[PDB]
């Protein structure tokens, strides 16, 4: 969706948003594997495993 | 000159929305040649049908609340953005829907066209909660393509201006997703040669042989400038 | 100022007798701002006759100004 | 009502006109620049890189004001006197203020720095043409080591120049930026691993020998191929970048004890309140040096797991170092508080 | 709502009151956009009353930045519901979580130096999505003041106006109800008493000519404000005690 | 309307009559009915001129016809209004 | 932690990941950080920033164009934005914003007729504001006089 | 003389004088109508009087000398 | 330079200085050419220092003066001395809305400067 | 503000003779760039005086500044702005280059305001101290300048000077390295 | 379908190498899409003839020196490199050189065979000094696409490689270098339309204009796969 420039990152010592965007990725990589488990409808007891 | 041609292998549709395309042989580099130049043509230049116009009697504004519904009016017109339609005939149909009763309206609820085909009959449109609550609208789709927005639409024509028909944006284009991926293919002799498997992602309809067949013809017929003049 | 020396082009565009009391009476190209009655005290010495006159001069600037490309495009300013 | 015909007419009277864009604060005389308006589309006026240095304009929300020159006099000395080409040098001190940052920079330092082998080390190019040819075609990286023969010209004690053709051993990417240099100058300068500082000394250099017109052409082009290539490099920023000294608990510690040392001599009564103070500082002033160099000797050659004979040294390609050592963006200072010790802060009061 | 949070999203969002929340736990009896009911359980409900709490939704309303203030219904229809829970969603809250803006695909890298200091380079996806779009309600006004030349009309009656543009004002002179406008259209026609004004000898001329008096009755209109564009979602009229109301009124 | 220096020097009484056009004598502004300037006020148009553009007070006397005219009956000169920000 | 998730996600442990350019389709040369940024649009918009005015509305006194895109405003050229121009030199364009752009009345009319005729000939004259400052240092009792040629 | 002022400049010298050349040079071209020398190349009469000046062509000794030929000349059909 | 504007003269001239006025250097030069040709009683003068706000200050011309600072007391000065500006520098031409003096404007102001000179 | 450049040559003969900032070990400011566009005054030829090499009135070309680097000039008269003797303004001569052209200045250009604009701006816009010992890096003679020091009882010469420079003299006899030694240092030799 | 084709505007032929080519109106996104797509069979795809083997008699390895030659053998390789050639008939030749004296050794030394043409007669091979000084060698021609270096022919290739047989990379690809910049092109309406400047540099014989034609010939030949 967004391409942000990297040079805006050392200079503002501002971690915090490279963090969120590898959590952000992690939590969605989630998202994406529970979305592809729904579209397929594997069961009740599969979903509450993972 | 080694002119090679490649032919469509397999058509492997998993679902109506995703289908994966094998394609071979392709001479070797031409794989993501092919590859990409389709995949920006069929990101955008596909045509398909998507709803122009709203209207629903008792509603004069889309900002405005209905009554015995727990959606908006905007609510209600996101959702029909998202309506998956295939009209065969006509370039522009009006639908009619009418539904009452304590019942999640689904796109089956529509009166079908006798050439009018909803892909997804349990689209959900809108939620009516009170019994008495009944709901009655005509919905326009036009055959476009790309991102026509209402901004756009508000800002030309506007020869017949009724209050109390909605506008809402067409989203025509039906390529939801694309990726193409090059594995190699392996020939007698020719070993550097490699298959090019599209796997493609679309809303309704839009047949997945059809849209490539057109997304290479948009493509010969700009070659036509290179090649016939000069 | 495009308004007012517009007029004078389109104002010696008529007729001798016909700009020689229609600006003498508004003041355009004379010194003192006239009626109908006080335009007799130049040369006309006439009530009816310059009332003619004055408006003959008027009607023939109107087709001037349709003419142009004014007249109901002006009319709004 | 916006006629399709008014459009037409505004293109015909914006041609040749030039328009001055200002900044707040306007500082010095660059802080107002004219320049020919391009019509877009879109309520965004768009301002030239290289320019964004005299302004001091990053694009965090920044705003300016335009202005139009309206007698025949003041378009004369817009296009004369204003005109951003015509004003690159500081009248301050006789340097260039036009000149390449962040992306731009990051981008040829890219292209001009060399890695060991990689795809087709030692390859041998007829032009900087072929060695293009080569690393968009995929048998070459832009760091390959390659005997090309490019042919330089360099300027007589008259006016002519005598071109001369040369092997020489460079990179792929060098090559490819030869084609950006214009004719005149020497290869060698941009034959090394080009930074900001190597940037600029090329432009001053540009403009002593060709002059204004060169010099503004082959700005433009260093931007161009400076965004380009940054964008082809995938540069980004990691977790990992971040590298910290495998030795940073042990310093701690050591400069810990040593601290103490001196508070059990307070307690003593012997050493001063003030005199404590200056000695803990130092300690930990120079605790914080060693930790520094620590992480960057760390990550300056963290590289040393090399190929072709055994095992080699250079430079890292780390994209956090590559950003500080072009001068891109980011020091010495900032990779400090990014994996070594964040050190010593001083209060309001200027006190630490 | 934000995918990487704090945990401080649901407290913000519940403890700045801009979400209706259930003063008693129960079954919700009636969902609707505009209202709530929820029937409250025996153990909660007093034995007085019906026991029954009505909550009606503020709907579209203008905020002092010129948003939008809109509260979503989050429940079902015959839903169990808890004391303390989120029964709608103020304009920036998702499910009682705090949602300020849209969390997306980021990548960071340099690209063509669209992206020089700090500069976006957005995907046209979003725009399309219309997830980042915004509502901004904006108020009008129009004033009929008393002046020492006499009462100011709001009539649709205006020297040099055009059907096109009086289609859209009633018979009051007041634009209807879902109009779309753009810049220029007038909202609420207004028409003011012009005293002596010396007109110029070349316009004394010139309405000589045309014929046409100069109209006593000039033109005050509000009309909508150069570049903004939308729909009229709504109307109010304040009249004193005993000036003529419009028919619009 | 082109000069070559500027001088500053002591206003004497008698130089700061040269440029008053009329002694204000009273605090009045204008009339609270007819918003007009009141007689010897601060904003008198019998002092600092007309109001409108070639436009006596009263108004006997309107436009370029009556030109450099003063008013028996108001006490005005009918001049361009420019003059207020100059008298 | 994240690491750990990014495993439950079978995305790798860099946060990097291998992304191909849209216009060639090749690959990018090296990994690039992506995943999911929470981002806001902020109250500042284009539609309220950008603003523009050839002639619009004069100020009362000092007869210069008003302030504020609300009321039409013209953009202040301060001192500091003056001293720019006479550093580069540039008279005319300075002796413009001073005169036509701004104060001189006579100048800003005569200048729109001349623009209007293609002719962009300077025809300026003295600032309005100047002839108010001479008039309220004498209203002060401290006679200035012009010493005319 | 579009992108680049300095041969133009370096033609006259003095970037003021040019300043004040090219504009008198374009308020000819401007105002009376005056013929320009050079091709227009569909170009504004401020960057012709420029391009003129580069090419050395136009000068503020020359516009002085033909100022008084045409001037003279007009005397002598006066008198 | 702009600092070393001003000097202190102490011994008289053959014009009417006399001890202790203080003048701009440049003035004192001139008459100093014009001593030399005519003789007569020479000045003996010495180079004052000043910092930039009363340098500032210092210069002939009070609408410069006035216009950077101390306004009420400058105007009272210089309606006391009876002070007339002639009008030299790019501030006072920017005030009353004029031509500079520099730049572009140099060959307008020299021929307004040599109109001057002749009449 | 007023000043402005009026007059190509006040023909002075006036200037100020400049010398290298030699401060520390680097070279902060060079001869060569604190002289570049200078008009130099007086005839400044090579170290040997027996021939000239630089022409009375003439600008400094990074050519003639390359010369003086190769014949090792040791300090220059250059003209300067406070020594013009122009009145009312200053002549092109004196001040040199302008340094936003690359060329002498011309005639007409208002320098003051480009003056101070180009002081304070940096200001604006901008808006370790570990000294425990001097460590000589090329091999010299020790050569003390402005200091009284005397010997103590360890057998080490203390300095009793407040204002003591330490400079560092090559083969030939030439200033190479500059610093400054403080009140009470310990010198080594 | 309002299919929207583009028009072609100019071909400025700046030399008979050198050319651009403006190309207007594209619709949104197909600057970039021709634009690849056409670069990427320019350079890898384009046919032509280059030289593949050669061997210099005396000459045991490229890194040697010959005496009375200034050009070591790689260097004489690198100008073979850029040999331009046409093959009329066979698709593999030959070609013998044998030159002495104080020479530079030009294309035109070479022995032409009956249907191969030396595009470039001037191009230089080698600088003879020594007069005493003869050099003999058979330089083998043949004919293919895009770029074969030796380094990816050695791997794949393991049959005959006898010593003395120099191995030279293979250029038989004609488009020396091309490059496609996308600008906004104006419509009344449209003004998210795009032009494609191509500028190509291209060796003998191909013609910068007749190779474009032949490029967009060889993508439409395998658009045949799709039906339309
Ligand atoms: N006049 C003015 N300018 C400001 C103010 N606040 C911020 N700025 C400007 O906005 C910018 C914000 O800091 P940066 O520009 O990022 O600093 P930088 O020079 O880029 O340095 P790095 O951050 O190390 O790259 C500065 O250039 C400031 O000049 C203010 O209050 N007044
Ligand atoms: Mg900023
Ligand atoms: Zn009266
Ligand atoms: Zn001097």
């Amino acid at each position: 969706d967004i391409v942000l420039n990297p040079l805006g990152v050392p200079s503002r010592m501002n971690i915090g948003q490279i963090l969120e965007t590898h959590l952000g990725m992690a939590a969605k990589g989630i998202g994406d594997k529970i979305n592809a488990m729904l579209k397929q409808q594997q069961e009740v007891a599969k979903l509450r495993e993972f | 000159t080694e002119f090679l041609k490649p032919r469509l292998v397999d058509i492997e549709q998993v679902s109506s929305t995703h289908a994966k395309v094998t394609l071979e042989p392709l001479e070797r580099g031409f794989g993501h040649t092919l590859g990409n130049a389709l995949r920006r043509i069929l990101l955008s230049s596909m045509p398909g049908c998507a709803v122009t116009e709203v209207e629903i009697d008792g509603v004069l504004h889309e900002y405005s609340t209905k009554e015995g519904v727990q959606e908006d009016i905007l609510e209600i017109l996101l959702n029909l953005k998202g309506l998956a339609v295939r009209v065969q005939g006509k370039d522009e149909v009006i639908l009619t829907l009418n539904k009452s009763g304590i019942g999640p309206v689904t796109a089956a609820d529509i009166t079908h066209d006798g050439d009018v085909e909803i892909v997804k009959p349990q689209h959900v449109i809108c939620h009516l909660t009170d019994e008495n609550a009944s709901i009655s609208m005509r919905i326009k789709v036009q055959r476009g393509r790309g991102y026509v927005p209402a901004s756009t639409r508000i800002h030309s024509e506007e020869d017949e201006r009724p209050i109390g028909r909605l506008l809402v944006d067409a989203c025509y284009s039906p390529v939801e997703r694309i990726a193409y991926n090059v594995e190699a293919a392996r020939v007698e002799q020719r070993t550097d040669l490699d298959k090019l498997v599209i796997e493609m992602e679309t809303n309704g309809t839009i047949d997945p042989e059809e849209a490539i067949r057109r997304a290479a013809t948009i493509l010969a017929e700009q070659l036509e400038a290179f090649v016939d003049l000069r | 100022d495009d308004m007012k020396q517009s007029i004078v082009k389109w104002l010696f565009e008529l007729n001798a007798k016909q700009r020689e009391v229609l600006a003498r009476r508004f003041g355009l190209l004379g010194y003192e701002a006239a009626t109908l009655e006080d335009v007799g005290r130049e040369i006309g010495l006439t009530r009816e006759r310059v009332r003619q006159i004055q408006v003959e001069g008027l009607r023939r600037l109107r087709e001037i100004l349709q003419t142009q490309g004014l007249n109901i495009e002006a009319l709004f300013l | 009502r916006e006629e399709a015909v008014v459009w037409d007419i505004l293109d015909e009277v914006i041609r040749e006109h030039p328009v001055l864009l200002n900044r707040a604060p306007t500082l010095h005389r660059l802080g107002i620049q004219a320049f020919e308006p391009v019509l877009i589309e879109g309520k965004a006026i768009q301002l030239h890189p290289l320019v964004c240095a005299a302004y001091n304009a990053d694009f965090d929300g920044d705003q300016m004001a335009v202005h139009v020159p309206l007698t025949l006099e003041a378009q004369l000395e817009a296009r004369a006197l204003m005109m951003s080409t015509n004003n690159i040098l500081s009248p301050a001190n006789g340097e260039p203020i036009i000149v390449p940052s962040q992306d731009v920079v990051l981008g040829l330092y890219y292209m001009t720095r060399d890695c060991v082998n990689a795809k087709g080390e030692g390859m041998v190019l007829t032009g900087p043409k072929e060695a293009e040819r080569l690393y968009r075609s995929g048998l070459a990286s832009l760091h390959a080591r390659v005997k090309v023969r490019i042919t330089e010209y360099e300027k007589d004690a008259n006016g002519e120049l005598v071109a001369k053709t040369s092997l020489k051993d460079t990179t792929v990417g060098r090559a490819i930026l030869w084609m950006i240099v214009p004719k005149g100058l020497p290869y060698s300068i941009v034959n090394q691993a080009l930074g900001k500082k190597a940037i600029s000394k090329m432009l001053n250099t540009c403009y002593r020998i060709l002059g204004l017109k060169p010099t503004v052409i082959f700005a433009d082009q260093i931007m161009y191929t400076g965004f380009a290539y940054a964008a082809r490099s995938g540069a980004s920023v990691g977790i990992d970048d971040m590298v910290i000294p495998e030795k940073k608990h042990e310093i701690i510690s050591e400069a810990e004890a040593e601290v103490a040392e001196i508070q059990e001599q307070f307690q003593s009564g012997l050493v001063t309140a003030g005199e404590r103070y200056n000695k803990v500082i130092d300690i930990w002033a120079a605790a914080n040096d060693r930790v520094s160099k620590a992480m960057m000797d760390n990550l300056q050659t963290e590289t040393v797991i090399n190929r072709d004979g055994q095992e080699e040294k250079q430079v890292s390609f780390n994209s956090i170092y590559m950003m500080a050592d072009s001068g891109a963006r980011g020091s010495a200072a900032q990779i400090r508080q990014l994996a070594g010790m964040r050190g010593l802060m001083a209060k309001p009061d200027g006190s630490i | 709502k934000p995918l990487v949070g704090t945990g401080m999203e649901r407290a913000v969002a519940v403890d700045s009151g801009v979400t209706a929340v259930a003063k008693r736990g129960g079954v919700v009896q009636y969902v609707d956009a505009s209202r709530i009911v929820i029937k409250v359980n025996e153990d909660e409900m007093y034995p007085g009353e019906a026991g029954i709490d009505i909550y009606n939704l503020t709907k579209y309303t203008r905020s002092n930045q010129n948003t939008c203030i809109n509260q979503m219904p989050c429940v079902s229809l015959g839903e169990p519901v808890e004391r303390g829970d989120v029964l709608a969603d103020g304009p920036s809250t998702d499910l009682g979580e705090l949602a300020l803006g849209q969390n997306m695909r980021v990548a960071f890298m340099p690209w063509n130096g669209y992206n020089f200091e700090d500069s976006i380079l957005v995907s046209e996806r979003v725009v399309q999505e219309d997830r980042f779009t915004t509502i901004h309600i904006q108020e009008l006004a129009c004033v009929s003041r008393d002046t020492k030349l006499g009462p100011e009309e709001i009539t649709a009656d205006i020297p040099n106006v055009g059907e096109a543009a009086l289609s859209k004002l009633d018979e009051s002179g007041i634009v209807y109800i879902g109009a779309e406008v753009t810049g220029g259209d007038i909202l609420v026609g207004k028409v003011t008493p012009k005293g002596e004004t010396q007109l110029t000898p070349e316009e004394k001329l010139l309405r000589a000519i045309f014929g046409e008096k100069a109209s006593d009755v000039k033109d005050s209109s509000l009309r909508v404000p150069n570049g903004v564009s939308g729909t009229v979602i709504d109307v109010q009229v304040f009249t004193r005690d005993g000036v003529e109301k419009d028919k619009r009124a | 309307e082109e000069f070559d220096a500027i001088k500053i020097a002591l206003a004497s009484p008698d130089m700061i009559r040269s440029w008053s056009f009329g002694e204000v004598k009273k605090p009045e502004t204008i009339n609270y009915r007819t918003f007009k300037p009141e007689r010897d006020g601060l904003f008198c148009a019998r002092i600092f001129g007309p109001v409108k553009d070639y436009e006596c007070l009263c108004g006997k006397y309107k436009r370029l016809k009556h030109r450099g005219v003063i008013c028996e009956k108001c006490g005005v000169e009918v001049t361009q209004t420019k003059v207020r920000r100059e008298r | 932690e994240i690491k750990e998730l990014l495993k439950l996600g079978d995305l790798p442990t860099s946060g990097q990941i291998r992304l191909y350019d849209g216009r060639t389709g090749e690959q990018f040369e090296r990994p690039v950080t992506v995943g999911y940024m929470y981002m806001l649009k902020l109250n500042h918009l284009v539609d309220d920033k950008m603003h523009a005015r050839s002639t619009g509305s004069y100020s009362l006194v000092t007869q210069q164009p008003l302030g504020g895109k609300a009321q039409f405003g013209g953009q202040r050229f301060g001192e500091m934005e003056v001293w720019a121009l006479e550093a580069y030199g540039a008279a005319y364009t300075l002796q413009e914003m001073l005169t036509v752009k701004s104060d001189d009345v006579n100048g800003r009319t005569k200048m729109y007729k001349n623009i209007v005729d293609g002719n962009h000939q300077m025809e300026p004259g003295m600032p309005e504001s100047f002839n108010v400052l001479l008039k309220e240092i004498r209203s002060l009792g401290i006679n200035i006089e012009l010493e005319d040629e | 003389a579009r992108v680049t002022v300095q041969d133009a400049v370096e033609k006259i010298g003095n970037r003021f004088d040019l300043v004040l050349v090219a504009a008198r040079r374009a308020r000819q071209m401007q105002v009376g109508g005056k013929d320009p020398l050079v091709p227009e190349e569909n170009d504004k009469t401020t960057v012709i009087a420029l391009r003129e000046i580069e090419e050395g062509l136009i000068n503020n000794q020359i516009l002085d000398v033909r100022e008084r030929q045409e001037q003279q000349e007009q005397e002598a059909a006066e008198l | 330079r702009q600092m070393l504007r001003k000097a202190t003269i102490v011994n008289a001239g053959s014009s009417d200085f006399l001890e202790g006025e203080q003048v701009e250097y440049s003035r004192v030069k001139i008459a100093n050419r014009e001593l030399e040709a005519n003789g007569k009683v020479g000045a003996t003068y010495s180079r004052d220092l000043l910092g930039i706000t009363k340098a500032s200050l210092a210069t002939e011309s009070f609408i410069s003066a006035a216009s950077f600072q101390e306004t009420t007391r400058v105007l009272t000065e210089a309606a006391v001395a009876g002070k007339r500006d002639e009008l030299r520098g790019l501030k006072e031409n920017v005030i009353v809305g004029r031509l500079i003096p520099a730049g572009t404007g140099y060959a307008y102001h020299q021929d307004r400067m040599r109109r001057r000179a002749a009449g | 503000q007023d000043l402005v450049v009026t007059e190509d040559d006040c023909g002075t003969h006036e200037g100020i003779m400049m010398t290298p900032v030699i401060e520390g070990g680097d070279v902060k400011e060079p001869l060569r760039d604190r002289v570049l566009g200078r008009v130099t005054a007086e005839d400044v030829l090579k170290p040997g005086t027996a021939d000239i090499l630089v022409p009375r009135n003439t600008l400094l070309h990074e050519q003639w500044c390359d010369l003086l680097e190769e014949n090792s000039v040791d300090a220059v008269k250059v003209r300067s702005v406070v020594s013009c003797d122009t009145d009312f303004g200053v002549c092109a001569h004196c001040y040199g280059r302008d340094l936003a052209r690359g060329h002498i200045i011309n005639k007409g250009e208002a320098i003051g305001v480009i003056a101070a604009q180009s002081i304070g701006e940096p200001g604006t816009q901008l808006t370790a101290a570990a000294e425990s010992s001097i460590q000589v890096k090329n091999k010299g003679s020790i050569k003390l300048s402005n200091v009284k020091s005397v010997v103590n009882s360890s057998g080490k010469l203390v300095i009793t000077s407040r204002n003591t420079e330490l400079k560092l003299i090559d083969e030939f006899g030439r200033t190479k390295e500059s610093y400054k030694v403080p009140y009470g240092a310990v010198l080594a030799k």
